[PDB]
RNA sequence: UGACAUUGUGAAGAGACAUAGUUUCU
RNA sequence: CGGACCAAGGAGUCUAACGUCUAUGCGAGUGUUUGGGUGUAAAACCCAUACGCGUAAUGAAAGUGAACGUAGGUUGGGGCC
RNA sequence: UCUUUGUAAAGUGCCUUCGAAGAGUCGAGUUGUUUGGGAAUGCAGCUCUAAGUGGGUGGUAAAUUCCAUCUAAAGCUAAAU
RNA sequence: UUGACCUCAAAUCAGGUAGGAGUACCCGCUGAACUUAAGCAUAUCAAUAAGCGGAGGAAAAGAAACCAACCGGGAUUGCCUUAGUAACGGCGAGUGAAGCGGCAAAAGCUCAAAUUUGAAAUCUGGUACCUUCGGUGCCCGAGUUGUAAUUUGGAGAGGGCA
């Protein structure tokens, strides 16, 4: 009877994967996560609909 | 034990307590058995929708006559004024409860309106054969809901006619502080020979 | 977490943080609340007067709910009027057609009056009012009518 | 029906004719042993509308045991122990002696299965009962659908459990705030109220 | 009944519009009938009085209808059962060993 | 050690409605 | 006082309910996670009704319930003009 | 798909009469235990022991007058646990 | 003299059942003290441990002699909450439920008491045949000191009428 979850507000999950959302953009900070990307079209990469 | 300025706390944990800490891992697990399990019904239930109709009822007490709610059954009054017995009405996923009283009209009225639509929009397949698929609408509760009863307008003529409110409030908790009073000085005037 | 915890800065000093002569021992105090009235009467007076004996009536099987009476003032009031509808009624404060606010419905059981609303008549379905409450309604062309 | 009749004369107990009848009947049972096979009911009327049926499978029996209290064992009074718990004498038992009568025949036929029981005379030394079972693997119960409930394996000896009428009433289940703690069955509400749920996203 | 429509004084309440519905037969349980009157009353001139209520009769002949109440009050359990159970020798007396 | 319950049947004697016998005790 | 010597174990934890403080979210409100929905299935994603705390106090209680006034006057006040 | 089980069985409207409903139990005194239950929450022992427009409950003992609210002292029964 | 009836016995009489085990969970009986109170007896630990009886796949509870006091609600059970509250308490230590509200699951009922009285309409067993978890004929037997149908308070029953 350890915890072993944990609350997170529903709002600041909100927050934080809108902050990661908007972060795939930024082609410095996909580069940094690793992600070999200097040669991609560009960011946002879209893709048809056809995928 | 008692130091520093420190709400008192109210810990109950002198039993052996670790001996009954109910820890609820199977919430997950659960929720998936329970959905499974309602799964499982919904298909033995034939195109039958899971739950029986519910009446409207005002709940009790101070706090919740406000609010209208669903109740548990369909008193033997509604059921044989919206015309059909008792014994059949709950094999037509409408429930009865013959315990509950009638004794408010216009939550009567609304319940035979419910027992009405709900006929109107459900069709009952024969005794025969045929079995004329006709797909699960799974709840019922959600086919006919429960509404909150209108009550007023949402403006209207400013009718002042002077009396405070307030002071008719005192006027009646008053009337009812010395009612019992007020009336042994009514039996011991009677009383004057 | 664990590695922030104090006891992990304290490996290797003798005592844990917790005085060689003084110790940690089992219950110095007493467990709990023990000697309220005694060796722990000075933190009981102050930090918790009133703590000891008896006051009042008791009452036995008290339902709460017998007392709900949720309380909202005049200072608020116009505000169980949704914000779009609310400015088409302020402009326009007339007789003939007035907000009716049923506080009831809305969960009150008393409206008190805190103060100031504008000169504009409101309707007020309320099961309690309070003098000023009822009061300061009137002066802005507004009645009280009582309900349950 | 003549049954009614027996059901009001049974109702008068200080009446000349039923202590005539009870102080011949007390004494008649006081010579057979403390257990002993019935003939019939010897109150149609109390068996009949307490479950009984006249037919191959339905049986009565004669019961008798000791008036008054508990007396705590213990060698010589001897406690070791504290002050409240230092008696022996005004200590009374939770079950009633409807109860132990039950159970003693219930273990006399373990094949039977006690139905009910009825309370039938009393002197000072004891208290006498007739106990209306059902053996569960006579045929004509075991068709018969109305009494047939009896014959499932979750209704073995019941009146060790306190399912009998005598003992759904000394476990104290009846509804109300009258019973609150030993109605949905005692130390299941009170282990209930003793239990720390615990969620996963504590609460 | 009806209610004033506020929510205290003496008839506080919700002012609605009422029904009174059928009456309930879980609700004539006492009621005596025909069969039971019989039958309870020829059990009584077959199985008599009874020791407590031979005092209890002799008593009122020679003492009333308070110290009947008080001995009776006792002997049940209750005053209210102790009145009804007076009234029931007072009734015994008068059309019998009188009219 | 007392009361009640187990506990019934006679006879004489006291005792009350206040010197018919339902009742109570030696 | 303990300690012949070596290795390896070896002691402020976890939980319930709390005080100050700090970080974060939202803010007169706030808390999705009892539950339902849903899923690439103990995760993530979504959500109606309540509830809880807060937005009223004070009396043992019956009860009553917060604008004389630019929500006051005075004296220091950063900042701004 | 084979037997029609039927001169079978059940449901519904009006008139009239009726409407049977659990006893050494309910209840009371007391003793002991237990419970948050406080002039006594449940349980048992012993004495007392009911009624039929009755009875039980209505969280302060009692008398009176009312009101509400169920229908005990026999019984069965899936799920969520 | 012969045949019952009641009640009670005997069989290596015909067929059947109970025991023991297990026991996490479940219905009960019974029942501590260590402990806490900075002492200690009431209290507490705890209606807990040990001891005894009894079940199932769950058990138990269950269609209100309930909750309430409302515009009332409507079997049980479990969760969220009511609530560390009302109340209990050397009113000290400490203890401590319920009604409402949301949700999970839902489902409801049958005897007793009634003259079938123009028909004991009912049932165990044995037995022969069969389409064998059973049916039919015949016979012992049960049963009127009451086996069926009907009725269960929500009702409902006997007449009459459509
Ligand atoms: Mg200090
Ligand atoms: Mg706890
Ligand atoms: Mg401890
Ligand atoms: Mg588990
Ligand atoms: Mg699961
Ligand atoms: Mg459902
Ligand atoms: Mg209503
Ligand atoms: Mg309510
Ligand atoms: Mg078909
Ligand atoms: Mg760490
Ligand atoms: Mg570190
Ligand atoms: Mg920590
Ligand atoms: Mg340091
Ligand atoms: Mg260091
Ligand atoms: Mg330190
Ligand atoms: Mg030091
Ligand atoms: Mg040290
Ligand atoms: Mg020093
Ligand atoms: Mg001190
Ligand atoms: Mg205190
Ligand atoms: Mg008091
Ligand atoms: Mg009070
Ligand atoms: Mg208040
Ligand atoms: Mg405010
Ligand atoms: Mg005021
Ligand atoms: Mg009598
Ligand atoms: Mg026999
Ligand atoms: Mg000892
Ligand atoms: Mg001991
Ligand atoms: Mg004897
Ligand atoms: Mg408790
Ligand atoms: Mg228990
Ligand atoms: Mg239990
Ligand atoms: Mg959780
Ligand atoms: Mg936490
Ligand atoms: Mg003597
Ligand atoms: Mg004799
Ligand atoms: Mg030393
Ligand atoms: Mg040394
Ligand atoms: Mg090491
Ligand atoms: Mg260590
Ligand atoms: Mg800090
Ligand atoms: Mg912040
Ligand atoms: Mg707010
Ligand atoms: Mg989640
Ligand atoms: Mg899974
Ligand atoms: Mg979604
Ligand atoms: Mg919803
Ligand atoms: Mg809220
Ligand atoms: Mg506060
Ligand atoms: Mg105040
Ligand atoms: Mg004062
Ligand atoms: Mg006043
Ligand atoms: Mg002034
Ligand atoms: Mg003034
Ligand atoms: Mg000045
Ligand atoms: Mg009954
Ligand atoms: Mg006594
Ligand atoms: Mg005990
Ligand atoms: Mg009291
Ligand atoms: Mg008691
Ligand atoms: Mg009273
Ligand atoms: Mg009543
Ligand atoms: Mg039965
Ligand atoms: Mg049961
Ligand atoms: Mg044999
Ligand atoms: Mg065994
Ligand atoms: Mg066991
Ligand atoms: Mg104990
Ligand atoms: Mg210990
Ligand atoms: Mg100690
Ligand atoms: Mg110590
Ligand atoms: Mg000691
Ligand atoms: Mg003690
Ligand atoms: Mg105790
Ligand atoms: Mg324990
Ligand atoms: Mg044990
Ligand atoms: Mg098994
Ligand atoms: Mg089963
Ligand atoms: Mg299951
Ligand atoms: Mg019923
Ligand atoms: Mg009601
Ligand atoms: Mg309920
Ligand atoms: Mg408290
Ligand atoms: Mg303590
Ligand atoms: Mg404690
Ligand atoms: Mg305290
Ligand atoms: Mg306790
Ligand atoms: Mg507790
Ligand atoms: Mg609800
Ligand atoms: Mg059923
Ligand atoms: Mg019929
Ligand atoms: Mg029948």
């Amino acid at each position: 009877w350890r915890k072993w979850n944990v609350k997170v507000n529903h709002n600041e999950k909100r927050y934080a994967t809108a902050s990661a959302i908007a972060a795939t953009a930024v082609a410095s900070l996909v580069l940094a996560r690793g992600h070999r990307v200097e040669k991609i079209p560009e960011i946002p990469l879209v893709v048809s609909t056809d995928l | 034990a008692i130091s520093k300025n420190l709400p008192i706390l109210k810990n109950h944990f002198r039993k052996h307590w670790q001996e009954r800490v109910k820890v609820h891992f199977d919430q997950a697990g659960k929720k998936v058995s329970r959905r499974n399990a309602r799964a499982t019904r919904a298909a033995k239930i034939a195109p039958r929708p899971l739950d029986l109709l519910r009446p409207v009822v005002r709940a009790p007490t101070v706090k919740y006559n406000r609010k209208v709610r669903a109740g548990r059954g369909f008193t033997l009054a509604e059921v044989k004024a919206a015309g059909l017995t008792a014994a059949y009405a709950r094999t037509i996923g409408i429930a009865v409860d013959h315990r509950r009283q009638n004794r408010n009209q216009e939550i009567f009225d609304a319940n035979v309106q419910r027992l009405k639509e709900y006929q109107s929009k459900i069709i009952v397949f024969p005794r025969n054969g045929k079995a004329p698929e006709a797909e699960q609408v799974l709840s019922a509760a959600a086919t006919f809901p429960i509404a909150q009863p209108a009550t007023d307008v949402e403006a209207r003529a400013v009718q002042d006619n002077g009396e405070s409110a307030f002071r008719t409030l005192r006027l009646a908790r008053s009337e009812k502080k010395f009612r019992g009073i007020r009336e042994k000085r009514a039996r011991e005037k009677a009383e004057a020979e | 977490p664990s590695r922030f915890t104090k006891t992990r800065k304290h490996r290797g000093h003798v005592s844990a943080g917790k005085g060689r002569i003084g110790k940690h021992r089992k219950h110095p105090g007493g467990r709990g609340m023990a000697g309220g009235q005694h060796h722990h009467r000075i933190n009981m007076d102050k930090y918790h007067p009133g703590y000891f004996g008896k006051v009042g009536m008791r009452y036995f099987h008290k339902q709460q709910a017998h007392f709900w009476k949720p309380v909202l003032n005049l200072d608020k009031l116009w505000t169980l009027i949704p914000e779009d509808k609310r400015d088409q009624y302020l402009k326009s404060a007339s007789k003939e057609t007035a907000p009716v606010i049923d506080t009831l419905a809305a969960g009150y059981g008393k409206i008190l009056g805190k103060g100031r609303i504008p000169n504009v008549p409101v309707i007020v379905k309320a099961r309690f009012v309070s003098k000023l409450a009822e009061e300061k309604i009137r002066a802005a062309g507004g009645v009280v009518e009582l309900i349950a | 029906g003549a049954y009614k009749y027996l059901e009001e004369l049974q109702r008068k107990k200080q009446s000349d004719v039923l202590r005539f009848l009870q102080r011949v009947r007390v004494w008649e049972y006081r010579q057979k042993n403390v257990i002993h096979r019935a003939a019939r009911p010897t109150r149609p009327d109390k068996a009949r509308r307490l479950g009984y049926k006249a037919k191959q499978g339905f049986v009565i029996y004669r019961v008798r045991v000791r008036r008054g209290n508990r007396k705590r064992p213990v060698p010589k009074g001897a406690t070791y122990g504290k002050p409240t718990n230092q008696g022996v004498n005004e200590l009374k038992y939770q079950r009633s002696l409807r109860a132990t009568a039950e159970e003693r025949v219930g273990r006399r036929a373990a094949n039977l299965r006690v139905l009910n029981s009825y309370w039938v005379n009393q002197d000072s030394t004891y208290k006498y009962f007739e106990v209306i079972l059902v053996d569960p693997q006579h045929k004509a119960i075991r068709r018969d659908a109305r009494y047939n409930w009896i014959c499932d394996p979750v209704h073995k000896h019941r009146e060790a459990r306190g399912l009998t009428a005598t003992g759904k009433k000394s476990r104290g289940i009846n509804k109300g705030h009258k019973f609150n703690n030993t109605k949905a069955g005692r130390r299941k509400t009170w282990k209930r109220q003793n239990t720390l749920s615990l969620w996963r996203y504590r609460k | 009944t009806v209610k004033t429509g506020i929510a205290i004084g003496l008839n506080k309440g919700k002012k609605v519009t009422s029904m009174t519905p059928a009456p309930k037969i879980s609700y004539k349980k006492g009621a005596a009938s025909n069969r039971t009157k019989f039958v309870r009353s020829l059990v009584r001139e077959i199985a008599g009085l009874s020791p407590y209520e031979r005092r209890l009769i002799d008593l009122i002949r020679n003492s009333g209808e308070k110290r009947a109440r008080k001995v009776a009050k006792k002997r049940l359990g209750s005053f209210t059962r102790a009145k009804a159970k007076v009234e029931e020798m007072n009734n015994i007396i008068a059309a019998s060993r009188r009219h």
